[PDB]
């Protein structure tokens, strides 16, 4: 029963291993093994549930174990394993073949097979752990082993993509352990984790690997947000080491998602408004990407309210995600109408929902945006309006309070008006008629630049996928 | 962890405080290099001081400032001022790089000065600091018994 | 081999500047 | 902490007796003793120590040195001792450090970034603390600088200026930042009246800037170069040379020539 | 649809007749 179960899944694993083994042996091809590893995550996740855990036991017995003898026993100890007589030395799939990792030349140490075998061995370990959701000692045991192993290897061009997906599980398993239980050792463990990310990122700068630095920057920028150091994130993004060429669309959307949150506290919403929009277009619309589109759209609605301009309300009702957008619907209504008591009562009941995403602190500063937007609305109504009539519509305190708020927004060019005290009304200084000025000409220049940029980007990849058609013999 | 408390002690006058504050930066680098770039003018100010004898450790950290930012032009100059503070046998990511970067600067400066005179290696025209680090890798190749890289690097 | 490893990017970089322009030149 | 065999613990004795100027003279000789001690900076070797001479004495020394610079109106030395005590609070989450001076020095740091008029680092440490909800609401010390900046950008100076003058908490140890923060409101109002107001009488500006004498209004107008007429002040709305930075964007004169030159460069980029 | 396409006003609905009443009375 259990004998035929281990031979079926192991044969499917070796079949996928021999495909990427011959591709890296001849010259250097990094494109083909990368496309297979994309589907490997989905095929292995479903396969780990079937045929239990016994598919990975004979794989370690097959190939030679540099470090991997005692690591599988520690993984099988937590599950209280019953003895099936799985002791190594029973099943032998090598049988002295060149593609089978010939044993005599391997045992004599005349050839080194450990490079591709050991780096691939650590990949299947983190996949089974993420399926069973194992924590505590098993998480710390892997972090201690992997770090010296990556420092010993020279990390060639093909070797940089093997551990590129392993760093994601290092930071993921550390955050799930802290949120599950808080202790004194969780803080000291994060100190070493910060130094490990920076040492490997600096080494990857010489190799100039596109996917390696893409996964690290996404994990490092998120670490600064949890640890709460802004000065580290400000200088980190100033170097601009993130390549835009071969990185995946899923990795690009995560990059622009962090820049919108960093610039949110810098009081510059001009550049932050573009990063949150570009992150939506780069993120897929599929079901697995719904988790990112849910959090990204919650930030976009908050940025527009911080800009003093009411965004388009059609995004809430037309989308199918409005169930989670209900708290943000009443926030825009309170800022637009300018009701003072409605805004205070909205953030009070929904404070629990806004605590998880940490957007409640930004809602505290929306209290100012309620009045600043209302002043902009009433200013665009009538060019000449009395001073005391403003306090009657918004139910303000006195005329001395509104006098400062109108002259406050004109510093950034918001209201664009003047207050006449001797006359008794506030006259708007905006006559429009910009058709005679040069201001629209500056915007028209940047629009054509976007056209010539896409034309050059159209030339980036055109003939490239067709380059292999001429060299390969056709009919 | 911020570099402000460790770099704030360099503005006073003491023998032990300047030493303890400087050695703390050499231990923790990859974490604190964000705020060190802004304090770099305060670090390079002690290098020109003749009464400051720790400049070997100060220039070693100042070399890591541009080394972490991607600029290898100034990272080689300040690294040579470390003298015994820079270990050849450490074989770390910083040692195996700056030494390799000094080899590239040795080739570019030799070919440009070869047309004027062929004796530049004997005279003082060439930087003698780049020559000392260049001969250390020569003896390193002799221990591995390789005559291709030993005679090939001098060509 | 610090200089050789840094120039390895030019292997596929110069290849795209030839094979791509070769088809556009031959078709023209 | 009583001092017996050493003068290190004697710093707390001189703090309660006053004379904060002499307390800064004892800081250099105490900090030298901390150089020979490797326990000044925490590391992984320390597991749990609740006793003195590890993290306990380092906090009290920095609290005295930080409050000593408050009386001398030195904000450069205050940042030196505060940035050393900041990691002693918590690395990530530390619940065993609580003191009356803990929330006091954090509030002083928020007043220093506002005194220099910097909204970058001031908006950072607000959301990132040990407790960013309970400590910033129920506690009146940490919530005091929050209501000052929130009402500053809101535009209400009626209830904002009351906390900087008639407030309860700004009297004793928080009065150092009052000489600056209060001067920030009069600078913003002075720049607001240069645009939306062509001329306004001198009787109103005295109440707008909260002045108890007319000599302060005339003296403040001379520093800002304001022409004075009878019972009124005039604003010519005079600007500086060009604007801001980033040359060839809304900065140098004759910007219409570069627009024509850039427009003629698109036809060349098409052929390339 | 959104904005005032749905919420509209929800005020001064039956009070429109009161505007003509106050005009024909207080006159």
């Amino acid at each position: 029963l259990h004998h035929s179960e281990k031979k079926y899944a192991e044969e499917d694993q070796v079949q996928e291993l021999l495909k990427v083994l011959n591709e890296i042996s001849k010259t250097t091809l990094t494109l083909d093994p990368r496309y297979i590893w994309r589907s490997l995550k989905d095929l292995s996740s479903l396969r780990n549930q079937e045929l239990l855990n016994a598919e990975t036991l004979c794989f370690t017995v097959n190939v030679l174990y540099p470090d991997s003898s005692s690591f599988k026993k520690n993984l099988l100890k937590f599950i209280t394993s019953n003895h099936k007589s799985s002791v190594p030395g029973s099943a032998e799939l090598r049988n002295s073949y060149p593609a089978s990792f010939y044993s005599v030349n391997t045992e004599k140490k005349t050839i080194e097979v450990t490079a591709e075998i050991n780096c691939f061995m650590h990949l299947l370990v983190q996949l089974f752990l993420w399926d069973s959701k194992e924590l505590e000692q098993l998480v710390e045991f892997n972090r201690k082993v992997v770090i010296p192993n990556l420092l010993c290897y020279y990390n060639l061009r093909s070797l940089n993509l093997i551990n590129a997906k392993l760093w994601f599980y290092i930071y993921l398993s550390h955050e799930t352990l802290a949120r599950s239980s808080e202790e004194i050792n969780s803080d000291n463990q994060n100190i070493i984790l910060r130094s490990t990310m920076m040492k490997f990122l600096k080494i990857a700068s010489l190799k100039h690997d596109n996917e390696t630095k893409a996964m690290l920057i996404n994990l490092i920028l998120r670490d600064f947000l949890n640890n709460g150091e802004v000065d580290s994130a400000s200088d980190f993004i100033s170097k601009l080491e993130y390549p835009h060429t071969d990185v995946s669309s899923s990795l690009e959307a995560r990059y622009f998602f962090y820049l919108s949150k960093i610039n949110a506290i810098q009081l510059d919403y001009s550049t932050a408004n573009e990063y949150i929009i570009a992150a939506i277009r780069k993120a897929p619309h599929n079901s697995k990407s719904l988790g990112f589109l849910q959090q990204s759209n919650k930030l976009h609605c908050c940025i527009q309210l911080l800009m003093g301009d009411i965004p388009e309300l059609s995004f809430f009702h037309q989308s199918n995600m409005q169930k989670s957008l209900l708290p943000y619907y009443h926030l825009t209504k309170a800022v637009k109408l300018g009701d003072l008591k409605k805004f205070t009562s909205t953030i009070t009941k929904y404070k629990q929902l806004l605590l998880k995403d940490d957007t409640y602190q930004l809602c505290v500063r929306l209290r100012s945006n309620v009045i600043k937007t209302g002043i902009r609305i009433i200013s665009l109504t009538y060019k000449k309006i009395s001073l005391r009539d403003i306090c009657l519509k918004l139910n303000l305190d006195s005329e001395q309070t509104v006098e400062y708020m109108v002259s406050r927004a004109i510093r950034d060019g918001v209201i664009e008006a003047k207050i006449n005290h001797e006359d008794g009304f506030i006259e708007t200084t905006e006559l429009l008629n910009i058709y005679d000025s040069e201001d629209p000409q500056q915007v028209f220049d940047e629009r054509i630049k976007f056209a010539n940029q896409l034309h050059d980007e159209y030339l980036v990849s055109m003939r490239y996928p067709e380059d292999k058609k001429t060299q390969q013999n056709e009919k | 962890t911020t570099a402000a408390p460790l770099l704030a002690l360099l503005r006073e006058n003491q023998d032990s405080v300047k030493t303890y504050a400087l050695e703390s930066i050499n231990n923790v680098v990859d974490q604190l290099w964000s705020e060190i770039s802004n304090e770099l003018p305060d670090i390079e100010a002690l290098y020109d001081d003749d009464t400051f004898s720790d400049r070997e450790m100060a220039a070693l950290i100042a070399s890591k400032v541009y080394y972490n930012l991607g600029e290898y032009e100034s990272a080689v100059k300040y690294a040579l001022a470390a003298k015994d503070r820079f270990d050849i046998d450490e074989k770390s990511q910083f040692v195996e790089t700056i030494v390799s970067k000094s080899i590239e600067m040795y080739v570019q400066e030799a070919s440009k000065q070869y047309t004027k005179d062929e004796q530049f290696y004997t005279k003082d025209i060439i930087d003698p600091k780049l020559t000392s680090i260049f001969e250390r890798m020569i003896e390193k190749c002799l221990k591995a018994s390789e005559l291709k890289l030993a005679l090939g690097i001098a060509l | 081999e610090q200089k050789i490893q840094e120039t390895e990017l030019k292997i596929r970089s110069k290849t795209e500047n030839v094979r791509r322009l070769e088809a556009q030149r031959n078709a023209l | 902490m009583p001092s017996l065999a050493e003068l290190t613990k004697s710093l707390s004795i001189a703090f309660e007796n006053g004379d904060y100027a002499a307390c800064e003279k004892l800081l250099p000789p105490i900090k030298i003793e901390l150089i020979k001690n490797n326990l000044l900076i925490p590391d992984l070797s320390i597991q749990n120590d609740i006793y003195l001479n590890d993290l306990m004495i380092t906090k009290r020394i920095l609290e005295v040195g930080a409050l000593a610079s408050i009386q001398t109106f030195n904000f450069d030395s205050f940042e030196n001792y505060f940035n050393q005590l900041k990691p002693y609070y918590f690395s990530n989450n530390h619940k065993l450090s609580e003191s009356d001076k803990k929330s006091k020095l954090i509030s002083l740091y928020l007043l220093n970034l506002l005194s220099q008029n910097n909204t970058t680092k001031f908006h950072s440490e607000l959301q990132y603390l040990d407790k960013h909800i309970k400590n910033l609401e129920d506690d009146s010390l940490l919530s005091y600088p929050i209501k000052l900046d929130r009402w500053l950008m809101e535009g209400s100076y009626q209830k904002a200026w009351d906390l900087l003058q008639s407030g309860s908490q700004n009297i004793s140890e928080f009065d150092s930042f009052t000489d600056i923060l209060k001067s920030a409101i009069r600078d913003e109002i002075a720049k607001n009246t240069e645009l939306s107001y062509d001329f306004l009488p001198l009787s109103n500006i005295k109440a707008l800037l909260f002045f108890n004498n007319e000599k302060e209004t005339e003296k403040f107008a001379l520093e800002r170069n304001w022409p004075i007429v009878n019972s009124k002040v005039y604003f010519n709305n005079q600007s500086k040379e060009k604007a801001d930075y980033e040359d060839e964007m809304m900065h140098e004169e004759d910007q219409k020539t570069n627009i024509i030159e850039k427009a003629m460069d698109y036809a060349i980029s098409i052929e390339n | 649809e959104n904005w005032d396409d749905v919420e509209v006003d929800d005020d001064f609905t039956n009070e429109l007749k009161a505007e003509l009443d106050r005009y024909k009375r207080e006159n």
